[PDB]
């Protein structure tokens, strides 16, 4: 876990490397074929600046940072814009974050889950409701 | 009579991993992951066996919880009827709009070790946060005291409270006269015993055992695999590059498939412990979804399923890894004993009762309800007419006034 | 099956997959030694198989045990269990049979149309207190009556509705209304 420098006598830790899983979020083939990445549990800060000449694991970085890149909970989303809505939850990514493939002309949004929708029951101490069918 | 409110935990989900196989047996090595391919397709079985709990524990915490579809609230105004639920409510002070009891839940189940988790072990979130399960927490609970068994069924109908626990008490076969004449004195019952579950869980320090048992049992797994990756397995070294720097290739491969095979035995007995355990989750899961449809959404008359008593009603509160259960039942007290018959001689007619037993202290006889002491004078509107009086083992001679006839005979004459 | 069968073609550091090719090629003291190590690895891969299959068996057992106690209580009676038998309150189920498994239909009730009313627990009549002997008191605003609690049916308030408890002095809500005696409607004609 740390090491002390054997020059000049000062103690620094060690952290091991970033690493972790990529998961590629799509809608049906038959409906289009765009896709986002996700990089599970990692700050996408140190991901942009891992991106070299050839040095990265996955060959395929054409993606980058070219805009519709959100930090999460679950790790770091690309190719998927971000919107202050909520629906029902269409394909799960974590955290409370679902995403989907929607209109806005139509791309993949990444929201939060809606619950259900809002209601709040009439209580009275002297009403009641009965059913007529 | 007597009024209890007792505490049931059940666990509903555990943790969700993921292992990278190659990183995990082979440590950046080009060619000990060349004899590590040698060994066919044993790796995808364990990604697919831990992906199949993650996907079944996200299922667990769904199905039990999100079981509205409406998310209801409270009115601003909280006066119901004497009964006050501020205990199990949510409070807008906190910035978790969690309930003074889920916040002791949370604080309670104590949840260098998360920087050795990093030899291609990977531990997930789950879907649901712990503030999404706190709004289905408070919607059940909402509809719960603001309409009764009425939302799970069809739509929301709202009703007194007072109203709905003379429902309660039909219910469990007692008359609702039983409640409106002693309201206040049950509403005191129910203030003093949700009180003291706020302090029966806090005094006492192995009350959440199941849900500490669940984070100790993923914790000594994660910890025992991490600690056999050090281990040599029949080798003069456990560490990878050492063995590769110091023999000659044809003598390295030959040893270090030892250790590949001791990395994959350790990694085969963690995923069939897992899938063990995520077994038995999944059941208690079940049973939990179960009763928060049969105890919260309803009354039940299945004997000791809902708590000890007769059951009138529940509540839900969200506990790390799983729910609690706050049952609210009926128990009986100071009880008195009577003499009894089966039946009532009158007029060589035989008289049993509509609903209750016949009682005696010695001078006159009474109907009463089985469940509460009421006794009433014995008339042809508490009995019914079977039979003549030679047939029924331990019948007695009683009169039973017939309210017609003495009428008739006043206002006639 | 397919893992399983595809697993038998690896040679788990032998020089190859086929037994054949190895009697063919080499003595019988380093033939031995080629053989092991695929004994080895086609014994660990029946086992993981077996193993799999004992715990996937078990979890088809608990289904199968939940579908027998589906049969038993949904479709040979009605049920009062909330959600076990549908959506609503439980009416009748039907079973039909499907590939490795059962499909039940659950017939049941949903509430449709409601109406907002005012309630009251029980009636003052003559310092006697009034309480519905199956059914709730209902006024749409000027008139009350007796109603069943899941349909809207109302009903004039008579002793035939109602029965009697105590005076008017202990229940929280009690109000003002007439309850309707059958006999001495009838009994205050016929004799004069
Ligand atoms: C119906 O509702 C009102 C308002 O919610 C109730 O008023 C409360 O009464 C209790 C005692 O019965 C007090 O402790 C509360 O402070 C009151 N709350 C208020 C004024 O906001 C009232 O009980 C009910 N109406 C009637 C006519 O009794
Ligand atoms: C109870 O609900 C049913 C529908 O489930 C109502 O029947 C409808 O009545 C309207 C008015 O006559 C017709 O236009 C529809 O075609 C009927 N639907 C069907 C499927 O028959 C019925 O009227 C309701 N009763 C009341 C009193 O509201
Ligand atoms: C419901 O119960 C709570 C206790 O859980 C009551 O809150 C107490 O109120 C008194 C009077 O203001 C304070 O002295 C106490 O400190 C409060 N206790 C807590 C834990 O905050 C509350 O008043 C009750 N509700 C009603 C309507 O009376
Ligand atoms: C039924 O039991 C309750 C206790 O659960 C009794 O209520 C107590 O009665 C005594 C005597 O008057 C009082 O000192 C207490 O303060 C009461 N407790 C509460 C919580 O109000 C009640 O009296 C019993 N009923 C009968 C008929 O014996
Ligand atoms: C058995 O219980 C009943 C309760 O009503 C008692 O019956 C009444 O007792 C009083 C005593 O003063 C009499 O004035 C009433 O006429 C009795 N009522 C009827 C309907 O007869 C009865 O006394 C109790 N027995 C004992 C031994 O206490
Ligand atoms: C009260 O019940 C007793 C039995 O416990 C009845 O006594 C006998 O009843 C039989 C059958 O009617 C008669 O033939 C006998 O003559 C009765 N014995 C006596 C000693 O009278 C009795 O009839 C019942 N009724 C009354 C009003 O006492
Ligand atoms: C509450 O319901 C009763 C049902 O009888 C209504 O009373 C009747 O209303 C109709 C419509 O005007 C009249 O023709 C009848 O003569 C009324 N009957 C009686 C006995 O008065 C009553 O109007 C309803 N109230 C409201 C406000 O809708
Ligand atoms: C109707 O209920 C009211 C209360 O809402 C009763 O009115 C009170 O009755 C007592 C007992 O007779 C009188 O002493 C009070 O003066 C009454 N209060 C008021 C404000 O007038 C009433 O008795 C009930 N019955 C009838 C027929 O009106």
């Amino acid at each position: 876990d740390a090491v002390r420098d054997p020059q000049t006598l000062e103690i620094l830790d060690i952290t091991p490397c970033s690493f972790g899983g990529v998961s590629v979020i799509t809608p049906g083939t038959n409906t289009s074929n765009q896709v986002a990445v996700l990089y599970q549990g990692v700050n996408c800060t140190e991901v942009s600046v891992a991106i070299h000449a050839d040095q990265l694991t996955p060959t395929w970085r054409v993606y980058s940072t070219g805009s519709n890149v959100f930090q999460t909970r679950a790790g770091c989303l690309i190719g998927a814009e971000y919107v202050n809505n909520s629906y029902e939850c269409d394909i799960p990514i974590g955290a409370g974050i679902c995403a989907s493939y929607q209109t806005q002309s139509q791309s993949i949004i990444a929201y939060t889950m809606s619950l259900g929708a809002e209601n709040s029951v009439a209580y009275s101490n002297n009403s009641i409701a009965i059913p007529t069918n | 009579f007597t009024i209890s409110v007792t505490t049931e935990i059940l666990p509903v989900s555990m943790t969700k991993t993921s292992v990278d196989c190659t990183m995990y047996i082979c440590g950046d090595s080009t060619e000990c992951s060349n004899l590590l391919l040698q060994y066919g397709s044993f790796c995808t079985q364990l990604k697919r066996a831990l992906t199949g709990i993650a996907v079944e524990q996200d299922k667990n915490t769904q199905e039990v919880f999100a079981q509205v579809k409406q998310i209801y609230k409270t009115p601003p105004i909280k006066y119901f009827g004497g009964f006050n639920f501020s205990q199990i409510l949510p409070d807008p002070s906190k910035p978790s709009k969690r309930s003074p009891i889920e916040d002791l839940l949370f604080n309670k189940v104590t949840l260098l070790i998360c920087a050795q988790k990093f030899n291609g072990l990977t531990v997930l979130p789950p879907l649901l946060t712990d503030e999404m399960i706190a709004q289905y927490t408070s919607a059940l609970l909402a509809g719960t005291i603001t309409s009764g068994w009425t939302f799970g069924a069809g739509p929301a109908l709202q009703i007194p409270f007072p109203m709905q626990m003379a429902y309660r008490f039909n219910g469990i076969g007692v008359t609702q006269n039983v409640l409106y004449e002693n309201q206040k004195l049950i509403a005191n019952q129910f203030n003093s015993a949700i009180g003291k579950i706020q302090d029966s869980l806090f005094s006492t320090p192995s009350a959440l055992g199941k849900l500490q048992d669940v984070v100790n049992h993923n914790a000594q797994a994660l910890n025992t695999l991490v600690k056999q990756l050090s281990s040599k397995f029949g080798a003069i070294s456990s560490v990878l590059n050492d063995i590769l720097s110091r023999l000659d290739p044809p003598e390295a491969e030959v040893q270090i498939d030892r250790l590949i095979t001791g990395r994959l035995q350790s990694l085969q007995t963690y995923v069939t412990q897992q899938l063990i355990r995520a077994a038995e989750i999944r059941a208690s899961a079940n049973l939990a979804a179960t009763k928060m449809s049969e105890c919260v959404l309803g009354q039940s008359k299945r004997v000791d399923f809902c708590g000890k008593g007769y059951h009138l009603m529940s509540f839900p509160q969200s506990a790390p890894h799983g729910v609690v259960f706050l049952h609210v039942t009926y128990v009986p007290a100071q009880e008195k004993n009577f003499t009894t018959a089966p039946a009532i001689c009158h007029d060589g007619k035989a008289h049993f009762p509509r609903e209750g037993v016949f009682v005696s202290n010695g001078t006159h006889w009474f109907v009463t309800q089985r469940n509460f002491y009421e006794p009433q004078i014995i008339t042809t509107d508490n009995t019914f007419v079977s039979g003549n009086c030679d047939v029924v083992i331990g019948i007695v001679n009683n009169t039973v006034y017939d309210p017609l006839q003495l009428e008739l005979d006043s206002f006639k004459e």
